[PDB]
DNA sequence: CGAATGTGTGTCTCAATCCCAAC
DNA sequence: AAAGTTGGGATTGAGACACACATTC
């Protein structure tokens, strides 16, 4: 009794307006499907952001369709929740996931599964924006009432939880009811920790989307989760992380002559031909062109070679009492009595 | 400029016979077909702040069948709630401006006079800062050298020091007459106290020179350029464009560094110009991220930008946290998917209808 | 006027270090990124016809790294094959102009003066008639009154009469020199006949010069051209599915639109509706002089400011257009690729533009 | 002893007038065409192009088309399709919408033979060739000609325009077509059926009214698909029954008098579905016609309120000046001929 | 109602810029 | 001979100002 938690594939994302970076997303996604089929898991939980846009290219729809067709043909039930890039924005248009309706269960409610003689409770919903949180809390409280009977229960959400993503969080932590496992998405940091006598997990992205995620790939490989829910409960031990092969990135900040030596030995000691980014001193570029074939592209820069505090700093540099300049600066802009304030200065503290 | 709009109501204004539209904090997107009343909404807001001019003809803004126009506007600035009301019945016009319930101005000219000091921005410089029209995204870039640094002063917040420098001329002159009361009589020990006031008035002028243009305004603007130039590169590089780095002179003229040469905005493509104008305007916002939390209004900025540049621009707007409320008009779908509130506008019988989505 | 472009080569012209581009008859679509090199192709066409101006700095148009610029252009007009070659080596410039193979002009100013004789259009009105740049599709309609009818005459083929009106000034003033040649000058008196013979003839020539004038026959012929244009203007404007009774065109070619409960002008319309009128008017003018001025037309990103729907409907318009032999269009939009006849793809490898034409 | 279905020009996704109702009318008629096809149980379905309206159709149109041909494939109906002009990818790396139907439909770009009830029938077809690459198309047709002589039953699927049928935009002539037992064609929405080269050439009309110039054909010959019986050794028109689907009704009115106003109401009431009115109506008649904006879908009707060479001489003579001089001088100056040699003749000979 | 207003428009100017030909 | 030097030409930007148009007291 094992399942796969995968999310944030962002199929169709064409990084750097470059064809190769668009295909690199497809391959890793195809490779994720390949590894999943090699494992033959009982259930696949896709927790959102399969596509990058609401109207993805025809190729990305074919690639995803023929992928989820294979999973359904091998008697793997796939559950999905709509992501933020998949919720229809206008009236008559449909989500891209509607093409996968006959191979994947799009979760907006409850469902129970029989796995070798045991009832496991699956529930999930689409991406709720921060405005409609009160409707979300009612959907989560309903999923709580329908769950007290089942000792094994999982929750699929495509949201941001407060203690994990502070920038754009749509839910707080204490609103989440008790579940054995949390299949979450919308943040591309691979996260795995305990939460309310269970395991909260962000499967993370599949390919490096935004540039802040190669620092992760060298530390934390990208891919999906393989969870072993055979025993009655869940721990960190029975969760194996599956790493996929991504496009290598090489970061250089060449402002010195020692920063050219770091390149070749790193560009070759990686899997595939990488992408270089950062800053390269102008004097180093022409002697750097020798290996632009062993690299994909070079998005590197060619480099040549608090007012209230600063106003006082300026006045003293000219030789004038800055505290006077500032307090006067407030007296007239706030339209206060500069008359009452100027008459004092001439008497006491003048020379 | 802690500027933020709340709501507006409009009667018989161009295509909008009657419409009340609610604004929200965040990326507000107004979508519709061409001629569906999108740009017409912002002509109404501009009408509320500044009365009809010769350029703002009533016959131009009256609904071609009707004979009157009414519009009220709610908004906040620096914490206060304001309410502007303008009307034109059958030949005569009136205006009311409320501040937190009770009225503040009751005549048209009184409202216009009140608006320009609460905003610190006049009619003409309001179009180069807050309300950017169609294609005029790069107009702020190509302004006259004097006009360029003139609108930059408002964009950076330095213009408030000029308000002291002119009010100092009122202050310096008045302390000079307290000296004329001794000087205009000292002709035709305690003599040291005569010199105490003389050295004191001389002090004020050098303080007036601090607030002056060449004094601290230029000094603070000169210290502001590297920061804007850093943010300008941060946002311009998001367009994956093939250029080394964008240099910003102290005169706010932009230079783009190519590998085998240096280009200016004149040579850049129509789309690359917009790529610079937006990223610079955001660099100014990101520079004073907490100093000047201003709201921004854009009318079709993604025009002249290709499929990818329209897309990248959306992801730029989503990561922008420096502007509390930016309202954008577009006929393109690349910005529907990134907005928080989407205001749909369609037209029935030459009459526009508003449908707000939360 | 049977003007059609053929092919153009260019060296070190801005982003194009080297590019050879052939044109075909029909709906030619130029696609590419922003800054890929689409507009630069027509900056070169303008460079070959008219030399660099003071605002058209060489430093503006040379590849910022390179030091030379070469552009050769092939084209047809009223049936003859022409070829222009303009270069600038390292400080020196030259220009060549061939006609059906053999050369016609060899100096820059000789070529410049010659091009203006075959097109009948100078620098100023070639950008308002044949090569319409960004946004200026509708600028011609909101233009200044004198400037509006000044450019209306060129796309109507009326400017051919203004050339007569000014070249008639040559004859009237030179036949007056033939009087001063006579005035200063048992045999006498057969010259009293010449006083009435030539003076009444000069008064006749000036009386004929007023016929070729603007307010004489140009305005008259323009009046007889409006009713046809107004009907075509509405036939093409109704394809935009816009909510208006009918589009009225004044004698002065300023447009009034009939709403049910009012009448609006271009001042009131939205940006996209201006472009809708502008393209429908230029197509109405083209449909009018189907044989008088069967000229080619070039548009730089016209579907800008148009929504998704108007872009599509405008594409179905261009397909039904048979009056214009060759209309080259540039777009960053996909709404026009599917309707074009030939798709010239323009990509850029860093800072150099490379063209991949598909026939 | 076999039957097949010839259908074309469905234009899924066509959003006429940017109107939701007109967008669904294309889906419904297509669904109903699939519904009728399922009722018939045909052996093969020949779709000859323009299934979708665009290269990037809406997801809804993709779902509707997919679920239709999945129904056809699961019922052991082999569906053959050729890409239309609205479906040929314009750029390189991007794919056509028809690629989603690869597991239910055979996209034809070559030959194929089928055994149906004990007889071999030759099917061949190719995608839409633009008018430029006609010689490549002709090279494909001569290849399809050599590979077919063995078969007494043969069919050709094309999405082109043939000269004797559309003079405006045709891409091939009639003599370029080799002899086939049946021609399953498309891209013109007028339904055409006639004899051709000892065979039957057929244009399956559109399924819904797409361009407004096609209601002229809809009322004469209804829109839908063909049902062909290839039981006999050859083919005639007798064994071809056209199956018509119901489309959105359109009502044309020219209400400028009250005699033309009864023509409206009595027709708007005596039609099937909520119709679409268009044309011109006098403004003094429009508001009393607006009473029926509930019994109609949409109203696309207009509100109505209430060469130089001859004219130059006519103008010059009207001003009192020899136009023959004005004209002949007008030609003399436009060319670089001698105006002096032409004027000195007038001043000497034909002056007063 | 007529004057006080900014707002735009047309047009005119000195001045600069830079291409083009010439010595 | 070769190289800059130089004035003829065209267009452009900024700076002035009467002439309108329309709002507004
Ligand atoms: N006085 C008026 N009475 C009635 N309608 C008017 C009047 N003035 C303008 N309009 C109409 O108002 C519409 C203009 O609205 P806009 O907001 O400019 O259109 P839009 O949707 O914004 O397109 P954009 O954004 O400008 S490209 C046009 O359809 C005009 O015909
Ligand atoms: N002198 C020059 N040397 C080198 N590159 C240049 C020069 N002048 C311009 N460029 C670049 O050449 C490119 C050509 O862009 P454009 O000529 O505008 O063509 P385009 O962008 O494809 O078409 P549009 O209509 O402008 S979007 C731009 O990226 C410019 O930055
Ligand atoms: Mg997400
Ligand atoms: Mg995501
Ligand atoms: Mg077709
Ligand atoms: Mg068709």
């Amino acid at each position: 009794m094992m399942f796969v938690h995968i999310a944030d594939n962002h199929l169709g994302y064409r990084q750097y307006n470059l064809d190769d970076r668009e295909k690199d997303i497809y391959d890793s996604f195809k490779l994720c499907i390949k590894k999943i089929l090699e494992i033959k898991p009982d259930v696949v939980l896709h927790s959102g952001d399969l596509f990058n846009d609401l109207r993805p290219p025809v190729k990305a729809l074919r690639i995803a369709m023929q992928a989820f067709k294979k999973l359904h043909e091998n008697n793997i039930k796939v559950y999905i929740v709509a992501g933020n890039h998949e919720m229809p924005r206008r009236l008559g248009e449909e989500s891209p996931l509607a093409l996968l309706k006959d191979y994947v269960k799009i979760l907006d409610g409850k469902d129970v599964i029989n796995v070798n003689g045991e009832e496991i409770f699956i529930c999930g919903t689409y991406y709720h924006k921060k405005s409609k949180r009160e409707e979300m809390l009612d959907k989560l409280k309903n999923f709580e009432s329908e769950a007290k009977n089942y000792k094994k229960k999982i929750l699929m959400l495509h949201q941001g939880i407060n203690p994990y993503i502070p920038l754009d969080y749509e839910l707080e932590h204490f609103d989440l009811p008790k579940f054995s496992y949390y299949a979450l998405g919308h943040i591309h940091k691979r996260i795995l920790e305990r939460f309310n006598d269970g395991i909260l997990a962000y499967s993370g992205s599949t390919e490096i989307i935004y540039r802040n995620e190669y620092e992760d790939y060298k530390k934390e490989g990208k891919g999906f989760y393989l969870v072993d829910f055979s025993g009655n409960d869940l721990d960190i031990s029975d969760i194996e992380k599956i790493d996929i092969e991504c496009r290598e990135f090489v970061e250089v900040n060449i402002k010195d002559k020692k920063s050219f030596n770091e390149a070749v030995n790193k560009i070759e000691r990686c899997k595939n031909k990488p992408v270089v980014f950062g800053k390269i001193k102008r004097e180093f570029k022409p002697w750097f062109d020798t290996l632009k074939d062993k690299i994909l592209i070079n998005k590197a820069i060619i480099v040549d070679d608090n007012i209230k505090e600063l106003l006082v700093d300026y006045a003293n540099r000219q030789g004038i009492d800055g505290d006077l300049v500032l307090s006067l600066y407030k007296a007239l802009l706030n339209n206060e009595n500069w008359k009452e304030l100027l008459d004092e200065y001439y008497n006491t503290k003048f020379r | 400029m802690s500027m933020i709009l709340k709501e507006i109501r409009m009667n018989n204004f161009k295509s909008h016979v009657n419409s009340r539209i609610k604004f929200e904090k965040g990326i507000v997107a107004i979508i519709g077909e061409n001629g569906s009343g999108k740009s017409s909404i912002f002509e109404a807001v501009f009408f509320a702040l500044f009365g009809a001019g010769s350029n703002f003809n009533y016959d131009t803004i009256i609904t071609k069948g009707k004979k009157s126009v009414y519009v009220e506007l709610d908004f906040e600035v620096n914490g206060n709630n304001y309410k502007i009301i303008r009307e034109y019945d059958s030949g005569r016009g009136g205006a009311k401006l409320y501040k937190n319930g009770k009225p503040y101005a009751t005549t048209i000219s009184a409202v216009n006079k009140a608006v320009n000091e609460i905003l610190g921005v006049d009619r003409n410089m309001f179009l180069n800062s807050i309300y950017i029209k169609q294609g005029e995204i790069a107009k702020f870039l190509s302004l006259k050298p004097s006009e360029k640094l003139e609108t930059v002063a408002k964009l950076l917040g330095i213009d408030e020091f000029e308000k002291c420098y002119q009010k100092m001329g009122e202050i310096v002159k008045e302390y000079e007459k307290r000296l004329e009361r001794i000087e205009g009589e000292l002709n035709y020990n305690l003599e040291k106290e005569k010199e105490k006031l003389t050295k004191f008035v001389e002090y004020l002028d050098k303080v007036r020179r601090i607030f002056g243009r060449n004094g601290f305004q230029a000094y603070l603007r000169e210290k502001y350029v590297p920061l804007i130039q850093k943010y300008l590169n941060e946002a311009f590089s998001e367009f994956d464009l093939p250029y080394s780095f964008v240099e910003l002179t102290k005169d706010f003229e932009v230079r783009v560094h190519a590998p085998n040469g240096v280009l200016t905005i004149d040579n850049l493509s129509g789309g690359e110009q917009i790529a610079v104008a937006l990223s610079l305007r955001l660099a100014i916002a990101n520079a004073l991220i907490g100093n000047r939390v201003e709201c921004i209004i854009l009318d079709e900025p993604t025009v002249y930008l290709d499929e990818n540049r329209r897309a990248k621009l959306a992801e730029i707007f989503r990561k922008v946290k420096s502007i509390p409320q930016m309202i954008i008009i577009t006929h393109h779908r690349e910005l529907e998917d990134v907005a928080d509130v989407i205001i749909n506008v369609k037209k029935d019988g030459n009459v526009s209808k508003v449908k707000i989505n939360g």
